[PDB]
RNA sequence: UAAACGCUGAAAGCAUCUAAGUGUGAAGCCCACCUCAAGAUGAGAUUUCCCAUUUCUUUAAGAAAGUAAGACCCCUGAGAG
RNA sequence: CACCUCGAUGUCGGCUCGUCGCAUCCUGGGGCUGUAGUCGGUCCCAAGGGUUGGGCUGUUCGCCCAUUAAAGCGGCACGCGAGCUGGGUUCAGAACGUCGUGAGACAGUUCGGUCCCUAUCCGUCGCGGGCGUUGGAAAUUUGAGAGGAGCUGUCCUUAGUA
């Protein structure tokens, strides 16, 4: 009949959520993070159009890494210049610019395309307990049994 | 045969407070505090302390060794502190200390000189033989060996800095 | 130190370790029998 | 310390012992402190400084604006100055080059006289090819890389626009101080064309 | 419509497989396009549809 | 930080650079020095300037038409090309 | 081996331009020594930079001369001919030795012998226009990111001391 449901562009109503990395480990972090961000945990998902919620993620420096990952888990970037290839353990960038960490693993989760860019500027990333989106109402959404 | 299950009994005045971590030993000496592991349990009597492990896995025997005897280092240095004894030799070698400055001659084209920190002393008894004095055994040791890598030994003549009485294998070089 | 892929005691002083998860030979009377695996 | 000034051109000096130095002689009228910026304000402390007054009509209601502050005329040239003491300075006060001293070591910042555009020999100071021996390859960049990539690595470096570029020169030794004439006289030679921008500062390697 | 169950499901108490599991224990018939449906629109019925499902995987 | 050397220290009463804990250590890595750099669509920041006009549609983030601060056309040029 | 290419993928050496690997030639750090010292030997870490000017030969290679801290080894269509050269190797001429009865040929030498292309696209080096950056303007700026640079001798002193 051709009656399935398709959300529409700014009908949906996108809430805000605070996730507090404390002690979770970055992979499981980000996993649940991309879900909500893209949206698959509401009903009225759309693959063609943007239904997801907004996230805050706090305590960014107090992420988990299991196992050596604190020094063994290596991001390369290559400045496309011959010889041009740049390194930075997990471990250092948890330390000194732990926005970046979350931001590349949840990058890594949302889809590649103009759709999950525009998913992946939705999060924002602290490090620390505070942030400055109080503005906005977010509500807490606790991970522990979706990790 | 166990450290860990060894007990460590309080001399003379020592006292030890106690909390979560950050276990705290006062005394003659001076004042000291190590943040034990929180699973190696310590029970205390007036004069006597013993620590116990829930169980008898690898990692719980080898943590309760390792937190006895740190606890024990720290009350024996509260008590008595620690010292190494150093022999530097040499045909020309000597040092000398302006408080807690040690300045050593040996064979440099320039003396070197290094800074105790606050809980450890250098004495000096003579221009030859130098003794690092402390409360805390690894920091007595750290400065120990670097005073003795100023210049260690060396083996076909004996010259340098040794830990006093420590062997030193020497080559009949030619 | 001897860096090979066998490392064994040479003398009864020789004594098998792991540090930093490599196989070490250590001996407090001979250093030429000081061996890593490598 | 800074100082903005004026390339003038070059001479020479004698100093006492009867050495003959080359010296570049660099005139700053006294420069103005246009705006104080502060970690409060702006994040990052530095000092903006103004220099060589310019005529009313050729300047702008915003410039006259920003520069009412310091209760100057319009000024042609403003860069900001950092790894300065800000409790020093003040919007309104005056840098002249008596700030230096005879034998100060600063560092000299100008934009190198252009030479438009320009082929790979003089730009990056490759070899030429032989001129004979039948040679056909004279004043040419060379290969432009192997088979592999089936494309050209960045910085593969070719013909194009030379000179224009900031360029600092570290070390110079200030040889004299003329604060009647505005002067400074450094030691050797410094980028820019006459009447161009220069900017000295205390050297930050010493 | 698989997706879009899943999350009515959760939103329930239920992952999408342990619903579907409980609705072919109660006999339940109605496809995923109807479910999907109802998940979107009758937010109730679909409720009451995961009511059922959970009943039968208690029993 | 590499190799290497440790200090304290048990597992394993000893021993032990390691497991916990702590340090030294290279022209190398990150800074440090020089230059480019907010199309860094994540498009940042600071100072200064202009001022809320008119007409018609419409509740329109409407349309067009004079402008302000300002910029450019055009013209004389070079330290630029 | 014969899988792409015979309705064409140009072959040695040199030049121009480099870039990468590290199994490191020099420089840096370190262990062992049959390491007295000065020199070394061997092994470990290390690819940041540097790593030559000639005689002979088409040469690569190699030998030699003279230097250097060192005169590294390899990959990139044995990198690089729509970027260059064309000395060598494969055209037509001619000759020697040799083979052939012969025309000719090499199991070999020798002298001479045409190297085309106006760059559409990507790529690379520079320079503009448009729009964006959410009122319109004039300046000054932070630095996500990126590039550059990175070498080394000899002498004096310490001390003719250890
Ligand atoms: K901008
Ligand atoms: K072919
Ligand atoms: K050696
Ligand atoms: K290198
Ligand atoms: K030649
Ligand atoms: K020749
Ligand atoms: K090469
Ligand atoms: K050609
Ligand atoms: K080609
Ligand atoms: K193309
Ligand atoms: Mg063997
Ligand atoms: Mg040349
Ligand atoms: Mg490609
Ligand atoms: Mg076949
Ligand atoms: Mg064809
Ligand atoms: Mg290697
Ligand atoms: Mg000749
Ligand atoms: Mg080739
Ligand atoms: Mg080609
Ligand atoms: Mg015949
Ligand atoms: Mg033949
Ligand atoms: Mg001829
Ligand atoms: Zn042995």
């Amino acid at each position: 009949m051709r009656t399935t449901y398709m959300a529409k562009a700014g009908e949906v109503e996108r809430k805000w959520y605070v996730v507090d990395a404390t002690d979770v480990p970055l992979g499981r972090l980000s996993a649940v993070v991309a879900s909500v961000l893209r949206g698959k945990n509401k009903p009225t998902f759309t693959p063609h159009v943007d239904t997801g919620d907004f996230v805050i993620v706090i305590n960014a420096d107090k992420v988990k890494l299991t196992g050596k990952k604190a020094t063994d888990k290596i991001y390369y970037r290559h400045s496309m210049y011959p010889g041009g290839l740049k390194s930075v353990t997990a471990g250092e960038l948890r330390d000194k610019n732990s926005r970046r960490l979350i931001e590349t693993s949840v990058k890594g989760m949302l889809p590649k395309n103009t759709l999950g860019r525009k998913q992946f500027t939705k999060l924002n990333v602290y490090g620390g307990a505070e942030h400055p989106h109080a503005a906005q109402q977010p509500e807490v959404l606790d991970i522990t049994n979706l990790i | 045969s166990r450290i860990g299950n060894k007990v460590v009994v309080l001399p003379a005045g020592v006292e030890i407070k106690q909390d979560g971590n950050n276990i705290t030993v006062k005394g003659p000496k001076g004042e000291l505090t190590r943040e034990f592991s929180s699973d190696i349990k310590m029970n205390i009597e007036g004069n006597e302390v013993t620590f116990i492990r829930p169980n008898d896995s690898k990692e719980m025997k080898t943590i309760h060794g390792t937190t006895r005897a740190n606890f024990n280092n720290m009350v024996v240095g509260v008590s008595e502190g620690f010292q190494k004894a150093l022999e530097l030799i040499g045909v020309g070698y000597r040092a000398q200390v302006q408080g807690n400055k040690l300045t050593l001659n040996v064979g440099y084209s320039h003396p070197v000189e290094m800074t105790a920190p606050e809980g450890v002393t250098f004495e000096v008894p003579a221009n030859t033989q130098v003794i690092v004095k402390g409360i805390n055994k690894e920091v007595v040791g750290e400065l120990a060996a670097n005073i003795r890598g100023v210049r260690p030994p060396e083996p076909y003549k004996g010259k340098g800095i040794r830990y006093v009485g420590e062997f030193v294998r020497r080559k009949e070089g030619k | 130190m001897k860096v090979r892929p066998s490392v064994k005691p040479m003398c009864e002083h020789c004594k098998v370790i792991r540090r930093k998860g490599r196989v070490m030979v250590i001996c407090p009377a001979n250093p030429k029998h000081k061996q890593r695996q490598g | 310390k800074g100082i903005l000034g004026k390339k003038v051109g070059m001479t020479q000096i004698f100093t006492e012992s009867g050495e003959l130095i080359p010296v570049t002689v660099v005139e700053a009228t006294p420069n103005v402190v246009l705006q104080v910026k502060t970690v409060e304000t702006d994040g990052y402390e530095a000092i903006q400084v103004g220099y060589q007054d310019k005529r009313e009509v050729l300047s702008n209601k915003p410039a006259k604006g920003h520069v009412a502050k310091a209760n100057t005329a319009p000024k042609r040239f403003i860069k900001e100055f950092k790894n300065v003491e800000l409790g020093e300075y003040e919007v309104g006060k005056e840098i002249k080059v008596d700030v230096f001293q005879a034998g100060d070591v600063v560092d000299v910042t100008g934009t190198t006289k252009g030479k438009g555009f320009q082929g790979a020999i003089k730009r990056h100071g490759q070899s030429r090819g032989p001129m004979s021996h039948g040679s056909r390859y004279h004043r040419r960049p060379g290969s432009m890389g192997p088979v592999a990539p089936n494309r050209v690595f960045k910085n593969k470096r070719l013909a194009g626009r030379m000179g224009g570029d900031r360029v600092t020169i570290q070390n110079l030794e200030v040889v004299k101080v003329d604060v009647e004439r505005n002067v400074i006289l450094i030691k050797g030679n410094i980028p820019g064309a006459k009447k161009s921008l220069i900017t000295i500062k205390s050297a930050v390697k010493a | 419509w698989i997706a879009r169950i899943n999350a009515a499901a959760r939103m329930n108490g239920l992952s999408y497989s342990k619903l579907m599991h409980g609705l072919k224990l109660a006999e339940i018939d109605i496809n995923r396009k109807m479910l999907a449906d109802l998940a979107v629109n009758d937010a109730a019925a679909f409720t009451a549809l995961a009511e059922q499902a959970k009943d039968a995987l208690s029993k």
